[PDB]
């Protein structure tokens, strides 16, 4: 997505992103949401088993 | 409680977290059988 890389399991979700806001953190300072450049629909991202 | 979730211990490298032998349910009985036992019968248990 937009340059960043990663690996994992995409579902939808229904967070509340800021309009200018692309994505989002974790207190691990990781990613776990996304914010498709295509159809602007929150995205969440769970790691592989 | 972990009874719902889907197991999701593990975060996203190499890192999880293994649960104990001994349930809180077994160890709550053991407390129980002892009170009981010390109640009722004294130190000859
Ligand atoms: C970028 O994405 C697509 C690229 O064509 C377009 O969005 C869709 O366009 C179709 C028409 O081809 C519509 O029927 C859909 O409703 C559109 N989707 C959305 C979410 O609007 C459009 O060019 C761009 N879309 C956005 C949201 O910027
Ligand atoms: C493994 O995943 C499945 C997903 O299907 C879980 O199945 C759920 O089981 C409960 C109780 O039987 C149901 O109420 C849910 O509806 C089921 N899920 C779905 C999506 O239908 C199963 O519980 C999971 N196992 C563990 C150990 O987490």
């Amino acid at each position: 997505f937009n340059g960043l890389t990663g690996t994992g399991v995409l579902t939808e979700s229904n967070k509340k992103f800021l309009p200018f806001q692309q994505f989002g953190r974790d207190i691990d300072d990781t990613t776990d949401a996304v914010r498709d450049p295509q159809t602007l629909e929150i995205l969440d991202i769970t790691p592989c088993s | 409680i972990a009874a719902r979730d889907l197991i999701c211990a593990q975060k996203f490298n190499g890192l999880t977290v293994l649960p104990p032998l001994l349930t809180d349910e077994m160890i709550a009985q053991y407390t129980s059988a002892l009170l009981a036992g010390t109640i009722t019968s004294g130190w000859t248990f």
